[PDB]
């Protein structure tokens, strides 16, 4: 079938760039002198919230790119990249009734077909969509500027926090409703509710800037990010483990297959390469 | 809302015990054992055991938000699950031929068991690690000690517990490798251990969870899984399944929502911390 596959930016899984004048994408090379396989992918090109949406042609690639190129070929069948059109993960919002957003609100609403991005599997998106096994297994981690000394989680400059010591996650996303609903974290969602960022990008920028002190978020993207550069580091290891995985409606007939292709990928070696290609380097 | 149950002896997972003088007491369960009378005879008795540990309360917490009541007992044909002439023993076999509603245990999520069960989400992450003497110089599942073993000399001694994931998958991706390794075949992971320390053996390639827990409860902390402890063909645990189970989605929700209300670091906890 022709899939309309619904994505989100989100470094090194999903890169997005604008295409040349042509329409086309630029050619390159992986850290392994490889081809980088590219799609276009449609979304907008502001991100100012409340503004009008204008969708544009872009070039997508990255580690979730290659993923759906895989079980494209596995299982012969055509595709449709878009990007996200309010550029979040989905959480259940209350407007008596309670809405989803992001991806997630895509996929529900029919407007995707499939979620092919760094989705973190949950109780809340469980009870509404089929997800596949994990196509990667990580966790929770805290990100700071190299010379900033925190302990991690269990720190008093989160567990007691001033406005002295700004931390915070990204609105919308599986982090947020994590803390929002976990009566021991209370304290912590207090504090960021009133700094959380719109994307990852603009938290791990503002943690170089100097404007955000911590940045709570996903390790596979952290761990990532203080790879390359080099003014920012994580503290310590994982507080809370998670996995990402693919995400259909729960009558799709493409579920059986998603998840046996996962499950294969990870004991061939697939899976490992795509980490040798996109995230451990450097 | 009576369901048959199979388990297996893995600890920290599953921890089996005799019945006290006179019951099962405190943190652990009733599990029965079919335990033959002769060899001469398909005769035997239910023994009365006890059952404890991480799977063993996972199973309870899914007892009283699912609500169901069950029958444990402890698989005698086989181990985990293999498939021998295209028929399965094991605990996936239980599941597979119906004479257990569910698998609960250290039972790996792979490719083959998932065409013939359904799995639940993962709720321990695991896959292949391999175990060391501290200091030994192992790249990885991929280093030529491994992959072309009589290009040294002496070759490198390592093995495995054979038929479970780990040898299957050891089987599947490397022919050469596997077919050196089955001369070091191991009963067990406590032989598998004292053959490391004793230095009959330079490798042990196991389960990572199971490896990862041994590691860190080690005297003198000399035995450890290479890298930082890392990972090969990352899977998990999951509860085995009929296929069209009723139960799958009541109990992923369940696991998903401890995962969530933080009792699943609880039981990581008690359950699984070391001092290395
Ligand atoms: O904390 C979890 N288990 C305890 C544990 C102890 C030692 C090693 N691994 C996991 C857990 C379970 C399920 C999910 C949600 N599903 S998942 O498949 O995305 C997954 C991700 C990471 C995991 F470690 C296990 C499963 C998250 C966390
Ligand atoms: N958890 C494994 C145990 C044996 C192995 O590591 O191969 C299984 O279910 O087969
Ligand atoms: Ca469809």
């Amino acid at each position: 079938t022709r899939l309309k596959i619904v994505t989100i930016h989100q470094e090194p899984f999903v890169y997005v760039k604008p295409t040349l004048s042509d329409g086309t994408c630029k050619e390159e090379f992986t850290v392994n002198g490889d081809p980088v396989k590219k799609v276009i992918c449609t979304g907008p090109n502001d991100t100012s919230p409340g503004s009008p949406r204008h969708t544009v042609p872009q070039c997508c690639y990255g580690f979730c790119i290659d993923l759906l190129i895989k079980l494209a070929r596995t299982m012969n069948f055509t595709y449709e990249v878009h990007l996200v059109a309010d550029g979040k993960f989905g959480t259940q919002e209350r407007v008596n009734k309670k809405e989803w957003n992001g991806m997630m609100g895509e996929l529900l609403s029919g407007q995707a077909d499939m979620i092919v991005a760094p989705l973190t599997i949950n109780n809340e998106r469980a009870q509404y969509i089929e997800f596949s096994k994990p196509f990667k297994y990580q966790g929770l981690t805290i990100l700071v500027k190299k010379g900033t000394r925190i302990t991690g989680i269990n720190d008093p400059r989160l567990r007691n926090p001033s406005d002295k010591f700004i931390y915070a996650t990204v609105k919308q996303s599986s982090v947020d409703i994590y803390f929002r609903r976990q009566v021991e974290l209370s304290t912590m969602y207090r504090h960021m509710e009133k700094h959380n960022y719109e994307s990852a990008a603009e938290a791990i920028q503002a943690v170089r800037d100097n404007k955000l002190h911590a940045f709570i978020w996903d390790s596979a993207v952290l761990e990532f990010e203080a790879s390359q550069k080099c003014d920012l580091v994580t503290t310590g290891e994982l507080f809370f483990r998670s996995g990402f995985g693919i995400g259909m409606r729960k009558d799709s007939p493409w579920k059986q297959n998603v998840s046996l292709s996962i499950l294969k990928s990870h004991e061939n070696g697939f899976m490992e390469d795509l980490d040798k290609t996109w995230v451990r380097y450097q | 809302n009576h369901l048959s149950i199979v388990t297996l002896e893995e600890a920290p997972f599953v921890i089996v015990e005799d019945i006290d003088p006179e019951t099962c007491v405190r943190n652990t369960v009733p599990c029965r054992k079919f335990v033959k009378i002769n060899n001469s005879t398909n005769e035997g008795m239910n023994v009365k055991k006890c059952c404890k540990g991480f799977c063993i309360d996972i199973l309870k917490k899914l007892s009283r938000t699912v609500k169901f009541t069950y029958d444990l007992y402890l698989v005698t044909n086989g181990k985990h699950g293999k498939k021998v002439n295209n028929v399965w023993n094991g605990m996936i076999g239980e599941v597979v031929y119906q004479r257990a509603v569910m698998a609960v245990g250290s039972l790996t999520i792979n490719e083959e068991r998932s065409e013939v069960v359904d799995f639940s989400v993962p709720f321990v992450e695991t896959g292949i690690s391999v175990m060391v003497s501290r200091g030994t110089q192992v790249t990885g599942l991929s280093d030529k000690k491994f992959q072309r073993p009589h290009d040294y000399s002496p070759p490198f001694r390592f093995g495995t517990v054979p038929n479970g994931s780990t040898e299957r998958n050891i089987r599947n991706n490397y022919p050469y490798m596997h077919q050196y390794m089955t001369k070091f075949n191991q009963k067990g992971v406590e032989d598998a251990l004292v053959s490391l320390k004793t230095g009959k053996l330079d490798a042990f390639i196991y389960d990572a969870a199971v490896l990862n827990y041994k590691a860190g409860r080690d005297e003198g902390c000399k035995l450890v899984t290479i890298g930082s402890g890392y990972i090969f063909a990352t899977t998990g645990y999951g509860i085995a399944l009929q296929k069209g189970s009723p139960w799958k989605r009541q109990i992923d929700l369940a696991l998903l929502q401890f995962v969530g209300d933080g009792e699943m670091e609880e039981l990581e906890t008690l359950w699984l911390t070391g001092i290395c």
